[PDB]
RNA sequence: GGAGGGCGCUUACCACUUUGUGAUUCAUGACUGGGGUGAAGUCGUAACAAGGUAACCGUAGGGGAACCUGCGGUUGGAUC
RNA sequence: UACCCGCAGAAGAAGCACCGGCUAACUCCGUGCCAGCAGCCGCGGUAAUACGGAGGGUGCAAGCGUUAAUCGGAAUUACUGGGCGUAAAGCGCACGCAGGCGGUUUGUUAAGUCAGAUGUGAAAUCCCCGGGCUCAACCUGGGAACUGCAUCUGAUACUGGCAAGCUUGAGUCUCGUAGAGGGGGGUAGAAUUCCAGGUGUAGCGGUGAAAUGCGUAGAGAUCUGGAGGAAUACCGGUGGCGAAGGCGGCCCCCUGGACGAAGACUGACGCUCAGGUGCGAAAGCGUGGGGAGCAAACAGGAUUAGAUACCCUGGUAGUCCACGCCGUAAACGAUGUCGACUUGGAGGUUGUGCCCUUGAGGCGUGGCUUCCGGAGCUAACGCGUUAAGUCGACCGCCUGGGGAGUACGGCCGCAAGGUUAAAACUCAAAUGAAUUGACGGGGGCCCGCACAAGCGGUGGAGCAUGUGGUUUAAUUCGAUGCAA
RNA sequence: UUAGCUAGUAGGUGGGGUAACGGCUCACCUAGGCGACGAUCCCUAGCUGGUCUGAGAGGAUGACCAGCCACACUGGAACUGAGACACGGUCCAGACUCCUACGGGAGGCAGCAGUGGGGAAUAUUGCACAAUGGGCGCAAGCCUGAUGCAGCCAUGCCGCGU
């Protein structure tokens, strides 16, 4: 069966070997080719998988420039002294030393306007999850200072795919002295949403999973047996310009959300991010 | 071509393709509509046309055009479709007669009464 | 009584079938691709008419987007 | 029943389309990018001859519109009868079979062609001349036509076949000259860099600022010597050579094409082409080497709320070489080849002669190449004795702009891909050349405090209810560069 | 954008068959036949005398009149007969429509009317054998949805009237 089965790695290695497309975990890509086996012509398999690397799922190709991030980390952590008069004074210094690292791309940066008002307004409806997960943790792993400002102390483990960005932000465990009660591990969710947790932080999920297929969003929440979540999106409508082209991360919910165990709890729309609260029975 | 190049390959004329995809050697065609909705005509124009889809009997679903200051059609009724050429509506190349079959026509009209099935009032 | 005829009997081709096996063909199609037009992104700007701008052909490598780089070629050539 | 006669009686019998420019033929109201026509260009925001309605006019009539099919229009399928530099159009460039086509003198044959005759091409209809239903339509007599095909009988200008000759197109050969024409060996010099001595040590390379690399195990720079690899400066001009692509060091061997020139011989062995064969830069690939520089990916240093665009520092393929495959370009001279005809002048290169080469030149005879220009040709720019002019022979490509030089089905490959080559849909265009003008991160031309300069001011955290901030005891209010 | 097709296919002899010449049907022998002057296959379409468009050359079309071929529920095959492998003959297989006491049988409007369905659309379950034509008969006569007519729709041409 080499026609189809020895012709999956000839395709798959090529992506995961090239240093330009190597920003991914081996299992993540082992999945996305068995999915797309019968998707594009048998002489155009790797050829049109590059379409899912440029037209779709792109900018993660080449990656987020970790060799520009540490370039703005080593140039950042060595700027001001370390006033650590006590043990929570190592955190308040670690607070601003971390704040700017989520502010190179204008996405987790539109999230830093919610570091004081919307990192505790979420605990009133899920509890204080001590079994937690996270999808798309590109530049959102320093939310712990504010997640534990309320008392989230359980396992927060965000799963990104860019390894040149995850390892440019995972070295921080001791270099930056990030809290020692938190793990991080790689993983996608357009491929791997299986497990059980309590809170499912969806930050950069957006409609990138609804780009892998047309109308296939309600699948993941369920796969990861759960209770609640938090799901936000950009609301950068320029005085009635991005209307329609940006108001669909919602109307694909309320409409499709009649019939199963999924429900909704609350909804807001402030700053540049509109968070969703979800429920199941 | 030279004279010798004509005895081997003759002059291949065009296929004489008309502006309608199919006609079944028939001028008009009867169909049945499915949904009633309104779309947008083109960038310069700014009007609301009766762009309704009428499914035929040969398995073809072609969208025609319904003209008039107000028709009263029903989802499950016969609709006669004739020929026509319209540019302001992309994808549309057919019309719809009125005053015949299960379709009604306008009233209180004198000029251009030969179409839309208008009748002659007794003056 | 024979000749021979006829019925039966039976061999030949041969339509209808029937089991496998391919070609062409046909209608929907479970799994789908990209185009397409509606749309629509207060982008000249990561380079704010100074953070100092040729166009294209063939080919190869990088093609979140028209590109950009290597090699060779052409005039059909922003200020100049 | 046709036809004919009599009585009453203008009594029962005219609608529809169009009404901007095509394409003959208009006023107002309602509505105000809203509601509506539609074939093309389009029309519709308090004045619509483009909508609806009233009136009027025009077309036409027992019929007026719309729609569908074919043809003319459409020279928009060109044998009659158009192009191929720039609009969509000549294959990257040649050798050639089956085809097409092929000069001159004489003779034969009579297939093609031409003429005459016979047979035949059934009727209606088309065509011409007449008659008959009151007339017309319809029907009918006679004649003609059916462009075609075949047989017999003739003529012999051209074509073709057979036989016999000539030379004006010229093949080949003898005697010469010019060339980076192509390929296989060898040799020389300069320069970069690496590998060895002597001498000389915190600087070197490199970017308008910074840094990485390279250095105290002898860097950079300089001299000498050696190894390896690649390219041939000045000479070098759009010169020469080849069908095209392409190739510039002296230089050995092998060998091809083109051209000049006084004399012989052989007597159109001639032009062109599908399929096929061969050649075809660079890039890329397979099987083996070389590898000093440069240089696609990749990564160090800059840089910025992101330069894998450009700058700087290195390097794996590749470039080089032997043996193969693929056959892709602005492979452009945007021009297929061959032959013939055609007012001329002014610059190079390369042969053979005359003349006093005594003034190293005039006056003749060829090939190749550049520029200008008249007639003529073409929309225009231009070409214009190398044709894109005037004739002829042969072949290829293109029938609107996108989709698309794509997909599928064959062929050609170990790959990357190429060749032959669509059907739907979308749109009223698209593309070209000459103008008029705007404009340009404007310079050669050009006038003025155009920026100054030379006796002097305005510019005052006060105020003149005219006034550049807070003001509702400001707002019942003007006007915002002696260019609002 | 279908490149080779064909082993009773090509050719000679003999035998046999048909009203006649023939691999139409066999044996034997032979290795040829066709084909870029387009073999086969696929798709589509009746042809001709004409009509329509055009000044012609052409293109398109094949209805009505007429010549010829093919077909007769769907396949195959055969007999009677001078001429047919037979449209209202027959036998048989399959499908469909009926009858029946479950052994089973019969029939064909792609004839004129008419019905159901499909389709933007095309007729009356009519009259007469007077003439014409055909079959039978010595003649007379009869048969003849062929023909000759009527009714219906302005489909087209032409004329007249309002
Ligand atoms: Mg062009
Ligand atoms: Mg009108
Ligand atoms: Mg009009
Ligand atoms: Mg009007
Ligand atoms: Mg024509
Ligand atoms: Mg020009
Ligand atoms: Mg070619
Ligand atoms: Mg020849
Ligand atoms: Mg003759
Ligand atoms: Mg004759
Ligand atoms: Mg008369
Ligand atoms: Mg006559
Ligand atoms: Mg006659
Ligand atoms: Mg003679
Ligand atoms: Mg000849
Ligand atoms: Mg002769
Ligand atoms: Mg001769
Ligand atoms: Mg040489
Ligand atoms: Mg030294
Ligand atoms: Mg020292
Ligand atoms: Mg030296
Ligand atoms: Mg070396
Ligand atoms: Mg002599
Ligand atoms: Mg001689
Ligand atoms: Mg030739
Ligand atoms: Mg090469
Ligand atoms: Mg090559
Ligand atoms: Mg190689
Ligand atoms: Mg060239
Ligand atoms: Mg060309
Ligand atoms: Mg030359
Ligand atoms: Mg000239
Ligand atoms: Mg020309
Ligand atoms: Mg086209
Ligand atoms: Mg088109
Ligand atoms: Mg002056
Ligand atoms: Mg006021
Ligand atoms: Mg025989
Ligand atoms: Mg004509
Ligand atoms: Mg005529
Ligand atoms: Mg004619
Ligand atoms: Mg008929
Ligand atoms: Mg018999
Ligand atoms: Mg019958
Ligand atoms: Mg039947
Ligand atoms: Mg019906
Ligand atoms: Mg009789
Ligand atoms: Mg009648």
């Amino acid at each position: 069966m080499k026609t189809n089965d020895n012709y999956i790695e000839e395709v798959t290695a090529k992506v995961l070997t090239s240093g330009k497309y190597s920003t991914l975990y081996p299992p993540t890509v082992r999945r996305v080719t068995e999915r797309l086996f019968d998707r594009y012509p048998p002489k155009q398999l790797e050829k049109e998988v590059r379409k899912k690397l440029h037209q779709a799922y792109g900018a993660y190709i080449g990656g987020i420039d970790g060799k520009r991030l540490e370039k703005k980390i080593e140039k950042i952590i060595h700027e001001i002294p370390n006033p650590t008069t006590d043990e929570a004074t190592r955190t308040e210094w670690e607070k601003e030393i971390c704040l700017k690292i989520l502010n190179l791309h204008t996405s987790t940066n539109e999230r830093t306007v919610a570091y004081d008002e919307l990192y505790q307004k979420i605990f009133e409806v899920t509890g204080v999850p001590t079994s937690i997960t996270d999808a798309g943790c590109a530049l959102n792993p320093f939310s712990f200072p504010f997640f534990t400002e309320a008392g989230m102390l359980g396992q927060y483990i965000g799963f990104d795919l860019d390894k040149g960005m995850i390892e440019a932000i995972e070295h921080s465990l001791r270099t930056l002295n990030a809290p020692e009660g938190i793990v991080v591990k790689q993983g996608d969710i357009l491929s791997d949403p299986s497990g059980e947790s309590d809170l499912l932080l969806m930050f950069k999920l957006y409609t990138l999973l609804d780009r892998q297929e047309e109308a296939s969003g309600l699948k993941i929440l369920q796969e990861w047996k759960y209770k609640n979540a938090v799901i936000s999106f950009p609301i950068k409508t320029i005085s009635g310009r991005d209307v329609g082209m940006e108001e669909n991360y919602t109307v694909k919910f309320e409409n499709d959300l009649v019939g199963s165990d999924l429900r909704i709890m609350q909804k807001l729309k402030l700053g540049n991010e509109m968070y969703f609260i979800v429920s199941r029975l | 071509a030279t004279v010798n190049q004509l005895v081997r390959k003759p002059r291949a004329r065009k296929v004489a393709k008309s502006n309608v995809p199919a006609l079944e050697a028939c001028p008009q065609k009867r169909g049945v509509c499915t949904r009633v909705y309104t779309t947008t005509p083109k960038k310069p124009n700014s009007a609301l046309r009766k762009v309704c889809r009428v499914r035929l009997t040969n398995g073809f679903e072609v969208t025609s055009y319904i003209g008039g200051e107000g028709h009263n059609l029903q989802e499950h009724s016969v609709i006669l479709i004739r020929g026509g050429r319209v540019k302001d509506l992309p994808g549309v190349r057919y019309h719809t007669v009125r005053g015949a079959l299960d379709c009604s026509g306008v009233k209180d009209r004198k000029q251009a009464r030969s179409k839309y099935g208008v009748k002659r009032p007794k003056a």
